[PDB]
């Protein structure tokens, strides 16, 4: 009946750099 | 103090990171060009380029001042009539 299947290596899915980007604050209006 | 924001510039790593083709000389570039050509032109007449005192530009601005005072007196006596 049912043919057989093997256990390969799963294709590496595209990565996801889970970085934590840090924005720099703005200026303060000298006046 | 006033918390200034020093000019910064990172990368792009995407599609809109190489599309601009805009040629426009900024003030800094024209200043830099003036300075470079006045440090070369003072390296083949003075034979030292420490650039502490430049007399060549002094000469040229002197003749320019002559020209400007010329035109000033010209019109200031053109108003005389």
């Amino acid at each position: 009946s049912r043919l057989i299947f093997e256990h390969q290596r799963r294709l590496t899915p595209p990565t996801t750099r889970k970085g934590t980007i840090t924005i720099e604050p703005p200026p303060q209006l000298p006046r | 103090d006033r918390r200034s924001f020093s000019s910064r510039t990172p990368v792009n790593e995407n599609p809109d990171g190489v599309q601009y083709r805009r040629g426009f000389v900024t003030r800094h570039q024209v200043s830099g060009w003036r300075f470079v050509m006045r440090r070369i032109a003072s390296g083949v007449a003075l034979h030292d380029t420490r650039m502490l005192v430049d007399p060549l530009r002094t000469q040229s601005r002197a003749v320019l001042t002559g020209a400007l005072i010329l035109v000033t007196g010209l019109v200031g006596c053109f108003i005389f009539s």
